C-alpha cells in the first residue's frame, strides 16, 4: 500500500527514507594582505678654510 | 536490437481515462475515453491493446482493450 502520488509534479523526497542527489561543488578562496614602512635620514655639516683676523678669536 | 531506426505511421501513443462506479465488482464493463498524445493526425478505425488503468494509489484497477468509434 502506498498514500498519493501526483503524476505531473517531479520526484521529491516528501517523508522518511525517501533519497535524494548532492552535487558536491564547493569552492572557497580567501585570503588577507598589509603592510607599513618608515624611514628618516639627515646630514648637516659646517667648514671653516681660511678664518680672518678679525674672526681669528671666534 | 537498439540504435537502428523506426519510422512508423499506423501506431499512436494515447491516454486512456476512465469513471470508477461505486459497488464495483470484478467482471463487470465501463466505458472508457481515448485521448491521443503527441502529433498523431485521427484515430479512425483505430484499435486499443491492453492498457492497465490506475488510480492515485499507483494499484491497478482495469484492464482495458477494444476498439475506438469516431464520429468522422
Amino acid at each position: 500500500n502506498y498514500g498519493y502520488q501526483p503524476l505531473f509534479e517531479d520526484r521529491r523526497p516528501r517523508n522518511i527514507g525517501d533519497t535524494l542527489t548532492i552535487v558536491l561543488q564547493e569552492n572557497v578562496s580567501a585570503s588577507k594582505s598589509s603592510s607599513a614602512n618608515a624611514s628618516r635620514d639627515g646630514k648637516t655639516s659646517f667648514g671653516f678654510d681660511t678664518v680672518p683676523r678679525y674672526l681669528q678669536g671666534l | 536490437p537498439t540504435g537502428t531506426n523506426m519510422q512508423l505511421k499506423n501506431v499512436a501513443a494515447v491516454m486512456v481515462t476512465a469513471s470508477y462506479p461505486p459497488f464495483a465488482r470484478q467482471g463487470q464493463t465501463i466505458d472508457v475515453v481515448v485521448s491521443s498524445m503527441g502529433n498523431a493526425k485521427s484515430l479512425r478505425g483505430g484499435t486499443l491493446l491492453m492498457t492497465p488503468l490506475k488510480g492515485v494509489d499507483s494499484q491497478v484497477y482495469a484492464l482495458a482493450q477494444g476498439n475506438i468509434l469516431v464520429g468522422g
